[PDB]
């Protein structure tokens, strides 16, 4: 009809809401009780809590670019 | 003794370093268990 689009944007960006949004959560929580659990290895661990952020994000980013190519074209 | 120095190196820099594990600063009381004989006829041991 005509809102196809509009939808189409709205779920994307839902879906790469829902799955790297839970993603990020799990790699914080994680990561902030292994920092509790050993401060002396945090630089470490931190980089890697990063790398996964700078990973699932990521993810989260292509889905939010893709529904903005379908949002112009 | 193995076990505690296991432990021992196994946490470092912890909350106050435990409580029975804890340097703790400013030392204003020491107790001490000195052990000596029930009995007399040791010699210099008791004196010492």
């Amino acid at each position: 009809m005509e809102g196809l689009n509009l939808v189409a944007t709205a779920l994307a960006v839902g879906l790469g809401a829902i799955g790297p949004g839970v993603g990020i959560g799990i790699i914080v929580s994680g990561a902030v009780q292994a920092i509790g659990r050993n401060p002396e290895i945090e630089n470490r661990v931190v980089t890697y809590m990063f790398i996964g952020i700078a990973f699932t994000e990521a993810l989260a980013i292509f889905g939010l670019v893709i529904a903005f190519l379908i949002g112009f074209g | 003794r193995e076990v505690m120095a296991n432990l021992t190196a196994r946490v470092v820099g912890a909350a106050r370093r435990g409580t029975l594990l804890e340097k703790r600063e400013t030392v204003k009381s020491v107790a001490l268990l000195v052990v000596t004989p029930d009995r007399g006829l040791c010699g210099s041991l008791v004196a010492n």
